[PDB]
């Protein structure tokens, strides 16, 4: 009632990403389940969408209903470890602070913070629920701020793309609606590409390949022309 | 003429258009048939994000061409 709704768009996701003070990723939208996304690797978490039918794991529950789409894109993040990413001061003083709060009281301090309200309510009946997937350790969890605790959708690994049993567990919840029923929305956090091509570009620049760094510019372009899109 | 419209479930939504046809209008022949507002789509042909009032001939998209449909939900 003080948090607004978030509409499901990847452009959205990637600013309050970094909104919340978070650097080194963005939000790729999924167009099909098939999509190969290897190239997309690392893929730190999955964000879906989908309408309401009504101890390694850091996992808040949502005391708040419409802060949802906040608070499962907090449960991806503070569940990511990877050098390419660095929480920022606010979202590591909150993990460090709740480190041994329960999830629902996770829930409750992350409903007042002020600065997280903030973020939140600068991008904005049917019901339609966030809800996350990350891999931690060797299991895959989901994520649903509605329940008291993650839930392990199975074990991964030694080769294993954590990917397949999350897709896996998504396309299955598919599997309980109207085969009619295409409302939904899938999202992929993964590193931040334009950084990843600009870090490039110096090495070849570095090693005087001009060639390449041209086609890292075309890529770059590419990659901010289809940022300017969503906008 | 009849184009295909992909959802993320799998689904392929049918079309009466004619390359004429803004995506904007598509977008109102999606809403009758399937029941989702314009607001909430989005169309993409392999693979750009196309505009609301920008043609189907526009964007060299034939008889029995395939769209991606993606949703825009308020959660
Ligand atoms: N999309 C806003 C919140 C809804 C939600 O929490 O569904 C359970």
């Amino acid at each position: 009632g003080n948090w607004c709704l978030i509409e499901s768009d990847p452009g959205i996701f990637t600013e309050m990403i970094h909104g919340f003070g978070c650097t080194g990723l963005q939000v790729e939208e999924l167009v099909v389940l098939d999509e190969s996304i290897e190239h997309l690797k690392p893929i730190h978490g999955f964000i879906f969408l989908f309408r309401w039918l009504k101890t390694d794991v850091y996992f808040s529950q949502q005391v708040i209903q419409n802060a949802c789409a906040s608070q499962a894109l907090i449960n991806l993040l503070l569940n990511c470890d990877h050098p390419d990413v660095d929480l920022g001061p606010t979202l590591k003083e909150f993990k460090d602070f709740t480190y041994d709060l329960d999830s629902a009281s996770r829930g409750l301090c992350l409903t007042n913070s002020e600065k997280i309200r903030a973020v939140h309510n600068s991008f904005g009946e049917d019901v339609f629920h966030f809800v996350t997937y990350v891999p931690v350790n060797d299991g895959v969890y989901e994520l649903d701020g509605l329940r008291a605790a993650p839930l392990r959708l199975g074990t991964v690994a030694s080769d294993g793309d954590w990917t397949e049993v999350a897709i896996k567990a998504i396309k299955e919840k598919i599997k309980n609606y109207g085969e009619s029923e295409v409302r939904f929305n899938l999202m992929a956090v993964i590193s931040d590409q334009k950084l990843k091509y600009e870090r490039e570009m110096e090495k070849f620049a570095q090693a005087g390949d001009s060639a390449e760094v041209d086609r890292l510019v075309a890529l770059i372009a590419a990659e901010d022309a289809k940022r300017e899109r969503y906008a | 003429m009849q184009i295909f419209v992909k959802t993320l479930t799998g689904k392929t939504i049918t079309l009466e258009v004619e390359p004429s046809d803004t995506i904007e209008n598509v977008k109102a022949k999606i809403q009758d048939k399937e029941g989702i507002p314009p607001d909430q789509q989005r169309l993409i042909f392999a693979g750009k994000q196309l505009e609301d009032g920008r043609t189907l001939s526009d964007y060299n998209i034939q008889k029995e061409s395939t769209l991606h449909l993606v949703l825009r939900l308020r959660g």
